[PDB]
């Protein structure tokens, strides 16, 4: 069911390979806890990551949303 | 910063001047934990729920550390040591060396 196993994962690969990539990574990251919040109610690593995206995003001062791609 | 691993650590009996009662082996890999213990944890089975809430308070509160780096699991060896009499005695000895390192 709480698929945060793979959301730490794909995070921490992410960062290993490399602020503007690390805060496409932190999105990833917010998106995939999003994801699988319904089977992870109450999961305490959950919980944690969802903090810790946000206390990330803050740092950095990450956009919630990521760049648009301008008119040509 | 390099994160939590293990690193070698050989020790040299003679080095130590324990080569004095321990016959064999000369030394042996022991390794060793050290590196940095960022969030996410939980990409590791070998933390813990206290390590996960302390890096979540660490977070909010810099005076609480972050967890740190120590073995999680050990193994043992075996060493010949002088006994009585000039009696070579062979010996287990516990979680002598370094086989997981996890942030706790
Ligand atoms: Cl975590
Ligand atoms: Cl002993």
């Amino acid at each position: 069911q709480c698929k945060i196993l793979r959301c730490n994962a794909e995070y921490v690969s992410s960062t290993l390979s490399l602020s503007g990539g690390l805060c496409r990574a932190l999105r990833s990251y917010a998106l995939c806890t999003r994801r699988t919040a319904r089977t992870c109610r109450g999961d305490l690593a959950f919980h944690s990551a969802v903090h810790g995206i946000e206390d990330l995003m803050i740092q950095h001062n990450c956009s919630r949303q990521g760049p648009t791609a301008p008119p040509p | 910063k390099s994160s939590c691993k293990r690193h070698p650590l050989y020790v040299d009996f003679s080095d130590v001047g324990w080569n004095d009662w321990i016959v064999a082996p000369p030394g042996y890999h022991a390794f060793y934990c050290h590196g940095e213990c960022p969030f996410p944890l939980a990409d590791h089975l070998n933390s813990t729920n206290h390590a996960i809430v302390q890096t979540l308070v660490n977070s909010v509160n810099s005076k609480i550390p972050k967890a740190c780096c120590v073995p999680t699991e050990l193994s043992a060896i075996s060493m010949l040591y002088l006994d009585e009499n000039e009696k070579v005695v062979l010996k287990n000895y516990q979680d002598m060396v370094v086989e997981g390192c996890g942030c706790r």
